[PDB]
């Protein structure tokens, strides 16, 4: 679905309100493998975040949401989930969730 | 106060630049708000009730009524800020910064001494990055803290309740779920908001419509909230298709898309559908007047309106020998009713024949094995609300599988072990037995016997069946059962008809090797006198067609003698007992 | 005469004047089916209490045989179930003001 939903962008058969959205399919794992050392995941969650925010024209689509609760935690490392909770509530952030 | 303005969300404010959603109808839970606030002691108030009643709604028209100046004075020049924990939880990894900056805001809190906390989801705070719930505890338990919280009931009973140093600290104030007016009061003024945003024009038959969609069709989630989702899934519809006007049947088929299928539609050819009903079934079942004819009237009954809605809507006991036509009646309703055979949930009970299987109903009680998953009935009813339910061979099954089974009779909704309700007021029930039919089914009296074996019929069986069942049955579940249809064996003549749906049965067999078979009268009058039994009546004629056709059909197949693309024809021979089947090939 | 020797009863009940070890009333229902016998009890259970939930219905015919018996007057230690209470009892904990 999600596939032919970036058919259909690309195609051009989409509302005037998307027209040109890049789908982004977000990449768990390959944000967590290199987060050892002091202010490593959180940062980077956060920088990818506003530069989604920044460029505005992007929508991110997440393959498995049940995968979400939990991805850096430790000691610290309030998760992923907790990141993305604020402002997922607030309406400024579009993802497409499968499960 | 930067710290407080960084951890903290100003409801006055907001309101005062109207970033709220508009309040009405809803005034006494916040007047019991600040009726139990203004006490000495249990002076912090925790609003419970089902989600998306609007208890974030009722703190926002706390903060709206606030700001108006309608409080006296004692609630005045009082600063409401919620704990916005996403602001605490964002940026805070350091060894020692969490909880720390969490100090400075509540030192910043008692002294201040003017301000007023919110906390939403309780629970993250209280019973649950997770020592910050050892702080908020103590200082309730000192009592210098008035804050407002809001809980699920569940949640509230589960977790809340053993908290008994807060017992002495929280008040309960319980929201209902509102009115189908209070709804269409909300939808008005949440209309203005909604049209600017979705640049769509809505009318008040659009709102009252949805409204009673969202009440009658909709079951998981609550009417404060899916009719307003509702309305904007129209909304959206409205823009992606391009000043924009949404009427009735719009929503119509966006819900109809939206959630299953429905209703599908509100004009009268469906209506024409039900009408013609009875015609329709007897395309699948052949004899069963008396059973189609009550079936087709409970369903009409139901379909007008006239039937509890918090009932189901049908049961029925499915009474009758062996081979009549009680599990193909279910199918040709499952057919009818939803499009599909699919539809229909069957379930063995002789599976169930030891009490302690009723676990696997609605899932294992906390804490042992297979809790994590949900039971194998509750769980698949939840997933189609719109579905025919059967439970074949009711008698088979333990009583304590009756104990369970009435409730859905009573109440139409069913709690797992998991505590979630599952609600059954949009499926049919059908229980099939073979009890209370060993008189029907032998019977010839002892003594002379005149001519007849004719008589009143269904009448005098149905009370037969009745008071038999009621006498092996509990009284009262037969009494809460909407019909008890008993099926009479088949007779001589409607035999002759079914053997026609069963040679067609086995012409498809015959389309997959690009083949065909057709039969003369002859041989259908053969296959039913061959195949007629009134004692079993169905099966022994599908082992008697199979024995006469397909032996020696096959062999015939293997043999060579007949080819895809030819058809066989099937004649007679013979007279009396001598009669015979005759096959030929053809092109 | 059923419905006035029951507002008799209960206005003897109710007077203050038998003694408390006693409970609130005893009374058995003889007659055909059909007739208002559970109607009856439903109405003065909605006149006493105000409500038609303050009616704690039971039927015998579910305990037959003396295994359940003790379904209806609390498990004792050693049961599956044990953790789960009678149905008698623990309904008049939520409720002592009922018709049973
Ligand atoms: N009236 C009927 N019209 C058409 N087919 C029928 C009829 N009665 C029986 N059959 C067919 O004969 C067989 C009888 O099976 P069916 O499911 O109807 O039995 P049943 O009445 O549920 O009996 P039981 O479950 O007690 O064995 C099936 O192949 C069914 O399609
Ligand atoms: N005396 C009555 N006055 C009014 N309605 C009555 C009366 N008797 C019976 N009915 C009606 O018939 C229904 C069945 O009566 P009810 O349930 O009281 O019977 P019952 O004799 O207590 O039951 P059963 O003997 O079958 O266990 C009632 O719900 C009511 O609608
Ligand atoms: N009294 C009310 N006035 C206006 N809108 C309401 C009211 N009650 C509920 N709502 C609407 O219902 C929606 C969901 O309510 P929500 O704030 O999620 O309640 P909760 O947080 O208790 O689940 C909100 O968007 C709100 O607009
Ligand atoms: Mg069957
Ligand atoms: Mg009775």
């Amino acid at each position: 679905v999600v596939e032919g939903l970036a058919q259909a962008i690309v195609k051009g058969e989409v509302p005037e309100t998307l027209k040109d959205k890049h789908l982004y399919t977000l990449d768990l794992g390959a944000l967590v493998a290199g987060s050892r050392y002091r202010g490593d995941f959180e940062e980077r969650l956060k920088k990818v975040l506003k530069e989604i925010r920044t460029r505005g024209d992007i929508i991110l689509f997440i393959d498995a949401l049940h995968t979400l609760v939990g991805a850096g935690a430790a000691e610290g490392a309030i998760d992923a989930a907790s990141i993305l909770k604020p402002m997922l509530a607030r309406g400024e952030l579009q993802t497409i969730g499968a499960t | 106060s930067l710290v407080l303005d960084q951890f903290g969300r100003n409801l006055t404010q907001a309101a005062r630049e109207s970033k709220l959603d508009p309040v009405i109808g809803r005034e006494k839970e916040i007047e019991r708000v600040m009726q139990v606030l203004s006490r000495r002691t249990k002076n912090n108030p925790v609003l419970i009730g089902e989600p998306g009643v609007g208890k974030t709604a009722v703190v926002e028209g706390l903060a709206q009524a606030i700001v108006k100046g309608e409080v006296p004075e004692t609630l005045k020049d009082k600063h409401l800020y919620t704990l916005d924990l996403g602001a605490l939880v964002a940026g805070s990894r350091y060894r020692g910064d969490f909880e720390e900056r969490l100090k400075k805001v509540l030192k910043e809190i008692r002294t201040r001494g003017d301000i007023i906390l919110f906390i939403d989801a309780l629970h993250t705070l209280v019973g649950a990055a997770i020592d910050a719930a050892s702080i908020l505890k103590p200082m309730l338990a000192r009592g210098e803290l008035q804050t407002i919280g809001a809980t699920t009931l569940d949640e509230y009973r589960k977790h809340l309740e053993k908290d008994a140093a807060l017992e002495r600290r929280f008040q309960p104030i319980q929201v209902a779920e509102p009115s189908l007016p209070h709804t269409i009061e909300i939808l008005k003024g949440l209309r203005d908001r909604y049209e600017a945003h979705h640049r769509v024009s809505i009318t008040d038959e659009a709102l009252v419509q949805a409204a009673t969609l969202a009440d009658r069709y909709i079951s998981d989630r609550f009417l404060p909230d899916k009719a307003i989702d509702l309305i904007d899934e129209a909304g959206s519809r409205m823009r992606i298709r391009r000043v924009a006007e949404v009427d009735g049947e719009l929503i119509a088929e966006v819900l109809a898309t939206a959630t299953g299928i429905p209703v599908f539609k509100l004009t009268e050819e469906e209506s024409s559908r039900l009408l013609r009903m009875e015609d329709e079934l007897h395309k699948r079942v052949i004899g069963q007047v008396d059973a189609v004819k009550a079936l087709s009237k409970a369903i009409r009954r139901t379909r007008a309106g006239l039937k509890d809605p918090k009932r189901p809507g049908g049961s029925f006991i499915f009474a009758g020998p062996s081979g009549v036509g009680k599990t193909e009646l279910s199918k040709a309703l499952a057919e009818f009713l939803f499009g599909d055979e699919d539809a229909l949930i069957s379930l063995d009970m002789s599976e169930f024949s030891e009490k302690h299987t009723v676990s696997r109903l609605f899932g294992s009680p906390p804490g042992y094995v297979g809790y994590e998953e949900g039971g194998q009935l509750t769980e698949k009813v939840r997933r189609k609300p719109f579905s025919v339910v059967l439970f074949d061979a009711v008698e088979k099954a333990h009583p304590d599988i009756f104990n369970s089974l009435l409730q859905i009779l009573e109440d139409g909704r069913l709690t797992d072990s998991q505590g979630r309700v599952v609600d059954f007021k949009n499926t049919v029930i059908i229980m099939t037995t073979n009890l209370g039919t060993r008189d029907i089914s032998k019977g010839f009296n002892l003594g002379f016997a005149a001519q007849g074996d004719t008589k009143s019929n269904y009448e005098r069986m149905k009370n037969k069946v009745s008071d038999e069942l009621k006498q092996h049955f509990r009284p009262e579940f037969l009494n809460r059962v909407d019909d008890v249809v008993v099926f009479p064996q088949l007779s001589q003549a409607d035999i002759l008809k079914i053997v026609d749906l069963m040679i067609d049965k086995v012409d498809e067999r015959l389309k997959d090797r690009d083949m065909g078979i057709e039969l003369s009268s002859s041989a259908k009058e053969l296959l039913s006198k061959k195949g007629y039994d009134p004692v079993l009546g169905a099966r022994p004629l599908r082992r008697t067609i199979q024995r006469e056709i397909e032996d020696s059909l096959s062999e015939k197949i293997l043999f060579g003698e007949l080819r895809p693309g030819h058809i066989v024809v099937v004649d007679t021979e013979g007279e009396g007992e001598t009669k015979t089947f005759t096959f030929r090939g053809e092109e």
